[PDB]
């Protein structure tokens, strides 16, 4: 006997532009994020959490 | 995908008096955003004697 | 000035509808029969009995 759950969806952050065309200068809606430090244990590796 | 949309404010100056409006009316300026759905699933496999046990 | 749509903004609507490709079917279905002097003999008689 096989149970599944399924669902079809997506999340996504709005954000939407400033300049004069439709996908200009993205602005987050409302969100502001702040980057602190913390001496917590890292989540992310260093790899991973690197740039590109 | 959906598309939803946001309608920006205006900021233009009232017109007072009598002054005409027919030829001086702003421009409503709109934004979009697109959406994508994707489906996730997960399932269990149980074997009729380990229901039974 | 005048208001117009945002450039995502614009509506694209997709048909149910579909067409088909079109295919010519030989015309050799007037030609089958089960007299004995059809020029394609159509033979049954293994939809009642067994073997192939």
């Amino acid at each position: 006997y096989g149970v599944a759950v399924d669902g079809i969806y997506g999340v996504r952050k709005i954000i939407f532009g400033s300049g004069s065309g439709d996908t200009d200068d993205l602005k987050d809606h409302g969100v502001v994020t702040g980057f602190f430090a913390t001496t917590g244990a890292a989540t992310v590796a260093a790899a991973a959490a690197a740039e590109n | 995908s959906i598309t939803i949309a946001l309608v920006n404010r205006l900021n233009n100056a009232a017109v007072t008096g009598a002054s005409t409006l027919e030829g001086n009316e702003e421009d409503m300026t709109s934004r979009s955003l697109r959406i994508y759905v994707d489906k996730r699933r997960n399932a269990v496999r149980i074997a009729e004697i380990s229901e039974q046990r | 000035a005048d208001t117009t749509p945002a450039t995502g903004l614009v509506v694209q609507q997709w048909e149910d509808k579909f067409f088909q490709e079109y295919l010519h079917d030989g015309g050799f279905k007037a030609l089958m029969g089960t007299d004995e002097n059809a020029v394609i003999q159509v033979k049954e008689d293994l939809s009642k009995k067994a073997g192939d």
